[PDB]
């Protein structure tokens, strides 16, 4: 999956680890990290959410308690948009007749959280779906590429 | 001698023309294909 990020998206933020580069984990600073949180963790940016025994009220209520420091300009209120990225019909091949199995992943670039159909394409999904090994149905699945397999 | 002279050049034309027009074709698709192959690009990274 990583390695299918890296390509799919190339040249773009999406292109990168979680994890990062062995590098940056290597040299990161108190400050660099101190800087992620300072710009990113931002109110506007962030959700509380719970479910359970709670009432909103005594919830919202705490959070107005300890989710102080209000912003003053208006930047602090401004919700960055991010700079697209570009989807790249390629792929990579990491190579390793030493690994007991191979692994394929194929895709096509995705509508985006937005786009309703987004819930066909996982209709679609469902028609599809998924196998292991360990699936007891067999033969007997529903999925062709299931039973084929 | 040969009748044909004529329409035999004629055709010569006409041969001329498609021949060049479906070999330039050809060759685009040839390229266009191959492109990724020529484009390749390999690195060897080991475990070390
Ligand atoms: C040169 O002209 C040719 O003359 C022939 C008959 O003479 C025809 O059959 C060909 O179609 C024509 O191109
Ligand atoms: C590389 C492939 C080249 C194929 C060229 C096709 C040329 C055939 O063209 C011929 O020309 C003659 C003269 O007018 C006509 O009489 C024939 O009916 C016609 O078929």
């Amino acid at each position: 999956f990583d390695y299918l990020h890296a390509t799919a998206f190339q040249g773009t933020a999406l292109a990168r680890t979680v994890e990062g580069t062995t590098e940056n984990i290597k040299h990161l600073t108190r400050a660099d990290l101190a800087s992620y949180i300072d710009t990113h963790f931002k109110a506007p940016r962030m959700v509380l959410a719970a479910a359970g025994g709670i009432s909103h009220k005594e919830l919202v209520d705490a959070a107005r308690q300890h989710f102080s420091g209000v912003s003053f300009t208006y930047k602090e209120d401004a919700v960055p948009i991010l700079p697209r990225c570009r989807f790249t019909g390629s792929e990579i091949r990491a190579r390793d007749d030493a690994l007991p199995v191979a692994h394929v992943a194929l895709a096509v670039e995705g509508p985006g959280w937005a786009d309703p159909d987004n819930v066909v394409l996982h209709v679609a999904n469902a028609i599809i779906g998924r196998y292991d090994r360990t699936f007891g149905g067999g033969k007997h699945l529903s999925s062709r590429l299931a039973a084929l397999a | 001698a040969e009748p044909e002279h004529d329409q035999r050049k004629r055709m010569g034309l006409k041969m001329l023309l498609i021949s060049a027009l479906l070999t330039s074709l050809l060759y685009y698709m040839k390229r266009h294909k191959w492109s990724v192959l020529k484009s390749r690009k390999m690195a060897y990274r080991p475990p070390k």
